[PDB]
């Protein structure tokens, strides 16, 4: 009666704290692969690009 | 001595233990003492690559400047020799170089002339 409203409003709060927790640990997942991703597309641009410049370089001093 | 013009600049030589302390200032003597089997030449020649003025506490660059160097040791091993080399050409500064080498293995005398032919 009242005793099961009251175990209701009780479960339930609990269920909204468990979806919003797994949901925001899978975003910061997502989130973390962005920029995991990003630092690495430019660390592979910076080394190509002077070792680029570098090379023709040693070419034109050749 | 009334010719010469007291010293006035520096460079970034790219080691702290200069580079703060002690100032490579242009056209100085400044010997490295060493001792066998140790890092003798790696790290002179480190300050061959990053040797370089500064324009910015200055009007003044390599805008202003080119830059050269002229080595020469005067008998010395072979791996001491070639793994120079390597690093003149890629830098490629090799080109406005002079050098002058004597092996360690040509007539011993001629130790003595070599170092004032290049200077």
């Amino acid at each position: 009666s009242k005793l099961e409203a009251i175990l209701s409003q009780e479960v339930e709060a609990e269920i909204q704290a468990l979806l919003q927790e797994a949901e925001a640990k899978a975003e910061a997942v997502k989130r973390e692969a962005e920029e995991k991703a990003k630092a690495l597309l430019q660390a592979r641009e910076r080394a190509l690009e002077a070792q680029y410049r570098a090379a023709l370089r040693r070419a034109e001093s050749a | 001595p009334v010719a010469r013009r007291k010293p006035e600049q520096f460079i970034q030589t790219g080691i702290s233990t200069i580079d703060v302390m002690n100032t490579l200032v242009r056209g100085q003597k400044l010997p490295i003492f060493s001792g066998s089997g140790l890092p003798a030449n790696e790290i002179a020649a480190q300050i061959a690559r990053q040797a370089t003025v500064r324009p910015d506490l200055s009007g003044e660059g390599e805008k202003e400047e080119p830059f050269a160097v002229v080595f020469a040791a005067m008998g010395i091993t072979q791996r001491e020799l070639s793994y120079f080399i390597q690093e003149f050409e890629r830098t490629g500064a090799l080109s406005r170089s002079v050098l002058f080498l004597n092996k360690a293995d040509d007539p011993t005398i001629e130790r003595i002339l070599t170092p004032r032919m290049a200077l």
